[PDB]
């Protein structure tokens, strides 16, 4: 590995009031191969994942990172913690979105919430959300803040013009924010590691690199047997190194 | 004083493909006014040009122009050789791609400008990387050969069609050449590809053989090994060299048709051979398509079966015509298939051995970057029989994991990033542990390199062993001035010993015939299956191979283990030892422990013959021991031989080198020790001392017993044959 594990960060303040906007270094995104429009995976305390975009700072610091109060409350940290981030190249658009706002939000307000705030707030906007991420929208001289209920795309994804947004009566409130459904990954896989690494290269090298394979001149993976007792997750770790590499996976 | 090495000299023509020699030096290397030669220079650049008299040139020097100099990778005063080249032939497809500093000016169609009256009818014979300037509009373009399919042999045909897609050469590895031919990429059967070469090279190029032949030779040869060898390789090798239609055909995609058109596509694909005159078709694991008669279920692949008896009768001599085809086993097809007039001569390829492995892995090394840090002789020895594709895995995996073990670049990888494969020695080890033996199982078919080293005793017995199997291998015509028919079959009794085994290697390799063991474990093996036919293979594998050594171990360890003289694999092993021929010098060699024990009718008079006990080694003969300790752990000097010549009176052979390699193991662990004070702290000492030896004394008893050699010389005495 590498020194104090070079992911995890300092949270800071920030110069930027956009919810879904994270700042960081130069060389640091050169580092952890970071572009200046790309989406990333935070990860803080008490379990809670955050998906965000990295942008380009300036006045950022090197081993730090500059965010507003909004993913600060929504990581469930304060001032002073540490926090990591991981790269989250393989992102999907939203197909429906429901959202909810808080009880205490919409006290003395009536009508639509579509085409006053979730309309305006999105845009061609293309902000990226998780299951449970609070984000507070503006208008009407108020702050509101909604909740995401279910996605689609049930993770992760990023708001599409085409996606329809459900913002329906008798919202829920804040709670314990249960976790009921997902779609799997790498760390919904167990206990593989001695195998899973080596699967995981002779997947990994396939991606992106058509040039390499002609430095080789033939294709070392061109069939993989995954032997087993039945039910050892095989289907679990085939749609696992499908999903986080970027492929069309068609199970028969 | 090997009179191919010539000097580079200027030409007088102006011709790209004409080199000019002296008259006296074209006679001496049998060739034509107009042969084919093969010019080797340097950075392994070769080229082909017709050779013209001249009156002009040296003898000693050869003229050739600067397109050619610059071609060989050489500069004027460098030495070329020449070798006798004549299967050089006309080519297919030819894709040619322009260099692009020489390209600025012209556009437009430079197929009918200059590569049509460039190659109008001159026979111009290139090669692959070839930079040849053409003239024309008042200028001169360099154009550089992608690929032609007969890559190292062609000559420029007016009937071969130029690919000629205007466009620069791209700076990285996405060259346009897949897959062509080669005589140098068939890896290491060479001693069979004469054979094959023999039999179907004759069907190439005289058709006026017929005549005196009356019927051809060949008509069809299977091509049987384990999996992983090249059957495919072979096959596209011996096409495009020639000069045919190839057809490839796989016996998946035979039986893959449905009812109606698995019928089809067997007359049509013999006769779409039929509208060219040769034929080289070859059939892809047509084990699947011809089974056993039992094996078969369903009769959908017997009428498959009929039609190919069908076309394989009907297609006789019908203007040279053959078929090639690839199996597992003999036994595995049907043995209907196996008529005689058809399928004939089923030679064999086998697992390659440590040279063929090596050659193997320089062929697919030639086209990666090297980095030469690695000299890769020695991992051909750790292996013990890896097959071809598990090589080309193995290459792969290994380029592979090196490539992972450094970082990935900025996005997204230049030639020269891709020109970084540092492999090391470890890189080939981690890619030797990732493997696995997937031919393990198979009889391992080699010649050894014993050559006389660990028997430093047995004067006159190997004089025996000599004039009995090597003097009828260098001249049998011996025995035939009087009469001799040679006892192929020999027995090695006494103690127990591996250097009866070393004495039938070093026997084998005197011979420099290939040598099969037989393994007593899978004799015994063979004994609690029941299985008496995998011997019949044994002895189907063994002819095959001429001259051959064929070794069996404890034979009395049979009839010792019997627990079910009396055995199923003893009357099978007599039946098979009666059923053979009296020449081709297959010599069978026999070891075993307790001669007591044995088959009374294998001492019979007969097949087996001579009876010869094997002493105890000489202690005062241990040079030659220590000689073989001489290598795996080299002994440093100041020690003493006559130490391990002063008590050692009665110690076995492999037991005094394990014992020499127990002490070589205590100085290993005493190396450890130093390197775990040496890391502690904050040389591995090579030399053994006399201390590791007395420990290895005084940790080494023989395994010699008094009665088991009062009895070996009750033997002796039993069969007593002494002067009086
Ligand atoms: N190694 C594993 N780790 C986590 N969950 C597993 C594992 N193996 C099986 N499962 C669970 O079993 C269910 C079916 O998986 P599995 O039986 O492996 O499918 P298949 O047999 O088709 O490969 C999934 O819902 C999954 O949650
Ligand atoms: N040096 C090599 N380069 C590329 N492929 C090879 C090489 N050696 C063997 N092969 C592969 O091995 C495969 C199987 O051939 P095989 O069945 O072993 O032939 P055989 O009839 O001699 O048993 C072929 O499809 C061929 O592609
Ligand atoms: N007839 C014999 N009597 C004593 N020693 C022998 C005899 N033949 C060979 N030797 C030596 O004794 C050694 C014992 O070989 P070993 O490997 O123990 O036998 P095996 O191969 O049957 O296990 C051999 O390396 C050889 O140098």
């Amino acid at each position: 590995k590498q020194k104090n594990r070079p992911n995890r960060l300092i949270v800071d303040e920030a110069i930027n009031e956009d919810n879904s906007v994270v700042s960081l270094s130069q060389p640091k995104m050169d580092e952890l191969q970071l572009f200046r429009g790309d989406t990333v995976l935070l990860k803080g305390k008490k379990r809670r994942e955050a998906v965000c975009i990295v942008l380009s700072d300036d006045t950022c610091s090197d081993e730090k990172i500059r965010m507003n109060r909004v993913v600060r409350n929504n990581l469930r940290v304060r001032l002073g913690d540490v926090i990591s981030i991981q790269p989250c190249p393989d992102v999907k658009y939203g197909k429906r979105i429901h959202v909810l706002p808080i009880d205490d939000t919409v006290e003395g307000i009536t009508g639509n919430l579509f085409e006053v705030y979730l309309k305006p707030y999105f845009l061609e906007a293309y902000r990226p959300i998780r299951k449970g991420d609070i984000f507070l929208v503006h208008g009407g001289m108020r702050a509101v803040e909604f909740k995401v209920v279910e996605t689609d795309p049930s993770p992760y994804c990023i708001v599409a013009p085409d996606t329809v947004i459900h913002c329906e009566g008798e919202p829920i409130k804040r709670e314990d924010e249960e976790e009921s459904l997902n779609e799997v990954g790498y760390d919904d896989i167990g206990g593989c590691r001695k195998q899973l690494a080596q699967i995981k290269e002779m997947v990994e090298l396939p991606l992106r690199h058509p040039a390499l394979f002609k430095a080789i001149g033939v294709k070392p993976p061109r069939g993989i047997l995954l032997y087993g007792p039945p039910g050892t997750g095989k289907t679990l770790i085939a749609r696992a190194v499908a999903n986080e590499t970027g492929a069309f996976f068609f199970l028969i | 004083n090997r009179p191919n090495r010539l000097i580079v000299d200027e030409a007088i023509n102006e011709d790209n493909s004409v080199v000019s020699l002296s008259q006296p030096k074209m006679d001496e290397l049998q060739l034509f006014r107009g042969d084919t030669v093969l010019l080797k220079g340097k950075k392994r650049r070769e080229a082909v040009c017709i050779v013209l008299s001249d009156d002009t040139c040296s003898d000693e020097k050869i003229r050739m122009n600067r397109v050619v100099r610059n071609n060989l990778r050489v500069r004027l005063g460098d030495v070329i050789s020449i070798q006798p080249c004549p299967d050089v032939k006309y080519g297919k497809r030819i894709h040619v791609l322009p260099i692009d500093d020489t390209v600025e000016g012209i556009t437009g169609n430079l197929f009918e400008v200059y590569l049509k009256p460039y190659f109008l009818e001159a026979y111009r014979p290139i090669r692959k990387g070839d930079i040849f300037l053409v003239h024309g509009g008042m200028r001169a373009v360099e154009f550089k050969v992608v690929e032609t399919d007969p890559s190292p042999y062609c000559i420029v045909a007016p009937d071969t069609v130029i690919h000629c897609e205007g466009e620069p050469i791209k700076r990285e590895d996405e060259e346009e050449s897949l897959n062509e031919v080669g005589y140098d990429d068939i890896g290491g059967c060479r001693k069979q590809l004469a054979q094959i070469k023999e039999m179907v090279e004759l069907p190439l190029r005289h058709p006026a053989l017929f005549k005196a032949i009356g019927v051809k030779p060949p008509r069809g040869i299977l091509l049987y090994g384990p999996p992983g060898t090249g059957k495919t390789l072979i096959a596209r090798a011996v096409a495009n060299e020639t000069g045919a239609f190839f057809f490839l055909i796989n016996g998946p995609e035979i039986m893959s048709k449905l009812a109606g058109e698995s019928e089809s596509n067997l007359r049509k694909a013999f006769e779409e051979a039929e509208k060219n005159a040769p034929a080289i078709i070859f059939i892809d694991e047509l084990d699947a398509i011809a089974p056993k008669r039992e094996k078969t279920h369903g009769e959908v692949e017997r009428r498959i079966v009929s039609q190919l008896l069908t076309l394989m009768d009907g297609l006789k001599q019908r203007a040279h015509v053959i078929v090639m085809a690839a199996t597992n086993r003999p036994n595995s097809i049907d043995p209907a298939l196996r008529r005689f007039g058809r399928f004939d001569r089923e030679v064999d390829i086998g697992i390659p051995d440590a040279t063929g492995r090596l050659e193997i892995l320089q062929i697919h090394t030639k086209n990666m970057k090297l980095a030469d840090d690695v000299d890769l002789e020695q991992v051909a020895n750790e292996t013990h029989g890896h097959v071809g594709a598990d090589l080309a895995a193995l290459c792969s995996e290994a380029a592979l994991q090196a490539i992972r073990k450094k970082m990935d670049l900025i996005d997204l990888i230049d030639a020269e990033v891709m020109n970084s494969l540092a492999v090391t020695m470890d890189d080939f080890r981690w890619a030797l542990s990732q493997s696995n033996p997937s031919a393990l199982r198979e009889t391992v078919v080699e010649v050894p390199q014993v050559t006389w080293e660990d028997i430093g005793g047995l004067e006159d017995v190997k004089r025996e062993l000599q004039e009995l199997v090597q003097y009828p291998v260098e001249h049998p015509d011996k025995f035939l001035k009087f009469g001799m028919t040679p006892s192929k079959g020999v027995l090695f009794y006494g103690p127990p010993g591996c250097g009866k085994t070393l004495l039938a290697k070093a026997i084998a390799n005197e011979c420099q015939a290939n040598f099969i063991s037989i393994k007593g474990p899978e004799l015994l093996t063979m004994w609690f299956g029941e299985s008496e036919a995998n011997v019949r293979e044994i002895f189907d594998k063994a002819r095959q191979a001429a001259p051959c050594v064929l070794f069996f171990d404890e034979l009395d360890s049979i009839a010792k283990a019997r627990g079910g003289a009396a055995d199923r694999v003893i009357n099978q092993i007599l039946t098979e030892m009666d059923g053979m021929s009296t020449k081709k010098n297959v010599f069978i060699i026999g070891a075993t422990n307790r001669p007591d024990i044995i088959d009374p009718a294998i001492l019979r008079p007969g097949r087996l013959d001579q009876l010869i006990y094997i002493p105890l080694p000489d202690e005062k003969s241990r040079v030659a021991i220590l000689k073989a300790n001489l290598r795996k752990s080299p002994v440093a000097k100041d020690v003493d031989l006559e130490f391990l010549a002063k008590m050692t009176n009665g110690f076995s052979g492999a037991d005094l080198t394990e014992i020499c390699q127990r002490a070589c193991k205590l100085a290993i662990r005493e190396s450890i020790e130093s390197e775990i004070r040496r890391e502690r702290e904050r040389d591995p000492v090579p030399e053994i001392r006399r201390d590791h030896f007395e420990e290895a004394m005084r940790f080494a008893r023989r395994s010699v017993s008094d009665n088991d050699i009062r009895k070996y010389e009750m033997f002796a005495q039993t069969l007593q044959q002494s002067r009086g």
